[PDB]
């Protein structure tokens, strides 16, 4: 067909980004795969007067044993100029939701001449006994940004008749999937999803469950010096969020050289000023309204037995969202599994929510996470992240987080 | 000879233009000389004369061979190779001898001057115009010219394509190209393998690039960047240290360096008392005087070094397995193997404490390292035999502030065993000493108290010159650890502090930090509370 010329952001130049080291297994699944792709044109060899190159790897879906596909296009994205392109904020309050995988259909759609060099990607080999495979996408890529963008005509047509017919069912797509939510029970649903799927080929989630939990302070009949203590730092602390927690009531049972242990009884005042503190707890801050023009950020914290949570948020302490994730049956022996786990559950509700990935600050070693992340992905888009050290403070803090 | 191959487009970088630099002037001899030799790839058709429509020009220089005999030329690129283009890796990393499997014959095909048969893109050519000046002729490159940039990159794939045929028709045969060399392996019976040899010598022959015959080619042994290859094993060539009388501080660094290198097959080798006579160094050229406690180590290397070390080759059909141990602290050595004793890879690392660690962090750090050069190099992780028992890790892991994991594993019985050197109480303990710590220094002055009071009416306070902040207020832990019992409360609001409890590392970059980590190991059960500032407890 005839191709749009698509072009990058002014000034910038094609991604240079090296390979990682691939295991056997996942290089044989590559090459096959590839080798596949190019008989059929989606793909072409290219020589060494390309520079550009981007990484790829291969990853199996959960209910999957093929291996599929999938290109780091991060540094492209960033560089690909942008282009209209909605968000329902209905599809938060849906009662269930269903994701699909719209990838192959860019398949079909040639991509102009001119950018396929920066496309250019490589199969690496082991012990590098031999050259790596460089191919370039001669259709549009999965992952890519502007694929969804140029596909976006041909698609609404597609779902058109869905939509019509349908009205009650939201649909929204992000890159390679997309998003159907309905409020009819899970019959009528997934009957429906099906429906839509034989539609497609012709050519669960559950929303607002996700309530932000309140922060829970401990009861006790009698307190120690050491239980004031702690509730005093973690009171302390949060008046960065509620301002108008108080905590000197408590300090003055503080005063002295008492030991830890020694049992202490709360003054009237002091009682009151408690009681009065979890009445502000009671309740998410007010004031926190999401801003389109900034990034989101996603912060998570180890919270050990695994446990983990959560908070996004676009300024410091002016959180969006907060919740726990207790580990998927599984991994119980490993942390970098429930991390990649928690990380893009995370990133699929931002999506629901806000249609845009947060940016992560996760609790791990750059080396760790990049030696084992690929390991356990299984979605179709890659996020953007940071390592950071856990301040002790807002992890004790979050740990007191309400649960059923 | 020049071959029939379809030549790369090659383009300077966006914007400038091809090299347009001076000829030097030279000798009659060192002209005559440039004269007949290019005349002569005239005749050959690799390079052809050029008129005044070319703007370009590169120097050319004469250097007669090795001792002044017969006359060679050489063309200085440099400025042309600053306009071309980037092509992709030249070489993205080599096959370490680990990573190979043995083979019942090996035959290096040095195709040598395959460079200039390879045809350059036409377009391209002109930018190559250099001239040979008279006392009072100029040419381009119509191939691939020795010296520029996109020369090697251009050449192996060429290489790569050519050689898919002979590759596909043959599945039982392993070519690596390098540079020039193409190593040539495979398990056929020794006839059958000289006469594929041939028949791939031919199918390279059939495009122009001349390679030489068996009464010419080179075999085995393969020096290999340190190793010494051998079909069925591979060698560490026994390394040379020079008995000096006088030595220099240039000498002691390349030899540091050398013993640096070897310290990965030999570990023993010691070099502490070799690196101290770098101390001080005022010229690179000066002769430091060997100590005795040099003497020792420098010697004991030698005896080290005398017995070589060789190895076997990577067998698929069997499992890997790596096993660490700890030297010392922050220094582990692993050996992966596939049969007991029979070594593939060796090595070791030396772990700057930094700022705060504990050994089985740095255990896993190590484990790390590894499971990724073994993905590199056989393309799977081996399984772990570690000295360090599954009840450590497990209590480590699960309360750690951080995500790490070890890839299966296997606890192995190999002193010394890394374990938690201490671990602080949960809750306060019940009929102990309670320390309320404080510790505040005037940022400026550089002056200091650190002081501590006990619910048992214990005090006590110090002065101190010359301190920070920071350290008063770990200074006043350290005292509260040092003048308390087996066992201990402390609180602290030092948000430094809050680092260790978080933390409990083993080993620090501060020395101060360092004697509180000895404290805390020596006692019976600590535990450390932290408290807000300036607040009223
Ligand atoms: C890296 C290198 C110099 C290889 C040639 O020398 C040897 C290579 C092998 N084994 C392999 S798998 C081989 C041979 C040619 O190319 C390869 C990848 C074994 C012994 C020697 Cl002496």
């Amino acid at each position: 067909i005839e191709t749009v010329p698509v072009k990058l952001k002014p000034g910038m130049d094609g991604p240079k980004v090296k390979q990682w080291p691939l295991t056997e297994e996942k290089i044989k699944a590559l090459v096959e795969i590839c080798t596949e792709m190019e008989k059929e044109g989606k793909i072409s060899k290219i020589g060494p007067e390309n520079p550009y190159n981007t990484p790829v790897f291969a990853i199996k879906k959960k209910d999957s044993t093929k291996w599929r596909k999938l290109v780091d296009f991060r540094e492209l994205n960033k560089r690909t100029q942008d282009f209209g392109i909605p968000h329902p904020a209905g599809l938060k309050k849906k009662k269930s939701v269903t994701v699909l995988d719209v990838g192959d259909a860019y398949f079909s759609v040639p991509l102009d001449e001119d950018f396929r060099k920066y496309t250019a990607f490589t199969i690496p080999s082991i012990n590098n006994e031999t050259p790596g495979i460089r191919y370039q996408y001669n259709v549009l890529p999965q992952g890519w940004k502007g694929s969804p963008a140029i596909f976006q005509s041909s698609m609404t047509k597609i779902l058109e008749p869905f939509r019509k017919q349908n009205p009650d069912i939201v649909i929204y797509q992000y890159m390679d999937d997309l998003y159907v939510g309905s409020d009819l029970e899970i019959g009528q649903h997934r009957t429906k999803i099906e429906e839509l799927r034989q539609h497609l080929l012709r050519w669960e989630l559950h929303p607002d469950k996700w309530t932000v939990q309140p922060i829970v302070l401990p009861e006790k009949d009698s307190w120690t010096v050491n239980d004031i203590q702690k509730l005093v730092g973690k009171l302390n602390w949060a008046s960065q969020i509620y301002p108008g927690i108080k905590v000197r009531q408590l300090c003055k049972l503080l005063r002295g050289t008492k030991a830890l242990t020694e049992v202490i009884p709360l003054t009237e005042e002091a009682e009151l000023e408690l009681a009065e503190n979890r009445e502000i707890l009671k309740e998410p801050v007010h004031g926190v309204y999401y801003d389109p023009s900034k990034d989101l950020i996603a912060e998570i914290q180890k919270q050990g037995q695994g446990q983990w949570t959560y908070q996004i948020y676009q300024e410091p302490f002016k959180n969006l969202k907060t919740g726990k994730y207790a580990r998927m049956r599984g991994a119980h022996t490993n942390d970098v599994k429930q991390l990649t786990e928690a990380v893009q559950k995370i990133t699929t509700e931002s999506i629901v929510i806000w249609g845009k990935t947060p940016k992560f600050k996760l609790p791990i070693q750059k080396e760790t996470w990049e030696t084992w992340w690929t390991e356990y992905w299984q979605a179709t888009w890659i996020p953007e992240w940071e390592f950071v050290n856990t301040p002790p403070l807002v992890k004790l803090w979050y740990q007191l987080e309400k649960e059923p | 000879p020049i071959s029939p191959i379809e030549t790369v487009p090659v383009k300077l970088k966006p914007g400038m233009d091809g090299p347009k630099v001076k000829q030097w002037p030279l000798t009659e001899e060192k002209i005559k000389a440039l004269v007949e030799i290019c005349t002569e790839m005239e005749k050959e058709g690799k390079i052809s004369k050029i008129g005044p429509e070319n703007p370009y020009n590169t120097p050319v220089f004469a250097i007669k061979k090795k001792d002044s005999t017969k006359w060679r030329k050489l063309v200085d690129f440099r400025e042309l190779n600053k306009r071309t283009q980037d092509f992709w890796e030249v070489q993205l990393g080599i096959p370490h001898p680990a990573g190979l499997k043995k083979k019942k014959s090996v035959t290096v095909l040095d195709v040598g001057d395959a460079y200039f048969s390879v045809p350059l893109d036409e377009d391209f050519r002109k930018y190559t115009a250099f001239t040979i000046p008279s006392i009072n002729i100029r040419y381009q490159y119509n191939v691939l010219p020795q010296g520029w940039k996109g020369s090697p990159a251009i050449f192996q794939s060429s290489m790569t394509k050519i050689l898919e045929p002979f590759r596909k028709q043959n599945p039982d045969i392993v070519i690596y190209q390098y540079m020039d060399d193409l190593y040539v392996g495979s398990d056929l019976e020794i006839g059958q393998h000289r006469t594929k040899i041939e028949e791939l010598r031919q199918h390279l022959l059939r495009w122009g690039l001349t390679t030489p015959d068996k009464k010419h080619q080179k075999e085995p042994p393969f020096l290999w960047m340190g190793y010494e290859l051998h079909p069925d094993k591979w060698t560490v060539q026994p390394i040379v240290l020079p008995e000096k009388d006088s030595w220099t501080v240039n000498d002691i660094q390349k030899l540091v360096g050398k013993l640096n290198w070897a310290s990965q097959i030999y570990p023993g080798i010691k070099v502490r008392q070799l690196c101290k006579l770098l101390r001080g160094t005022k010229a690179l050229t000066e002769v430091i005087p060997l100590t005795e406690e040099a003497e020792l180590e420098l010697a004991e290397n030698r005896e080290i070094l005398k017995e070589p070390v060789h190895g076997v080759y990577y067998d698929p059909s069997k499992d890997l397995i790596a096993e660490i141990q700890k030297q010392g602290q922050g220094q582990w050595t692993y050996q992966i193997y596939q049969e007991p004793f029979k070594n593939l890879k060796t090595g070791k690392y030396a772990r700057m404490r930094g700022a705060h660690t504990n050994d089985v962090k740095q255990l896993t750090e190590a484990v790390q390292k590894i499971t990724t050069e073994s993905i590199v190099i056989w393309g799977k992780t081996p399984k772990f035999k570690l000295p360090i028992q599954k009840e450590t890790w497990e209590t480590w892991w699960t309360e750690y502030w951080q995500a790490t994991w070890i890839p299966e594993w296997e606890f192995v019985n190999t002193p010394p065993l890394v374990k938690l050197w201490y671990q602080l109480e949960k809750e306060p303990i019940v009929g102990a000493e309670t320390f309320y710590v404080d510790g505040a220094a005037n940022r400026e002055t550089k002056l200091g108290k650190a002081g501590y009071v006990t619910n048992r009416g214990r005090q006590k306070v110090v002065t101190l010159t010359d301190t920070t902040n920071q350290k008063t207020e770990l200074q006043a832990i350290y005292l509260a650890l040092q003048d308390s019992g087996l066992e201990v409360n402390i609180v602290t609001d030092s948000q430094y502090a809050l680092g260790i409890i978080q933390a409990q590392p083993d080993q620090s970059e501060s020395e101060l930090v360092n004697q509180i980590i000895e404290q805390l190991i020596k006692k019976e059960k600590v535990y450390l509370a932290w408290v807000p500032a300036h607040k009223g407890i």
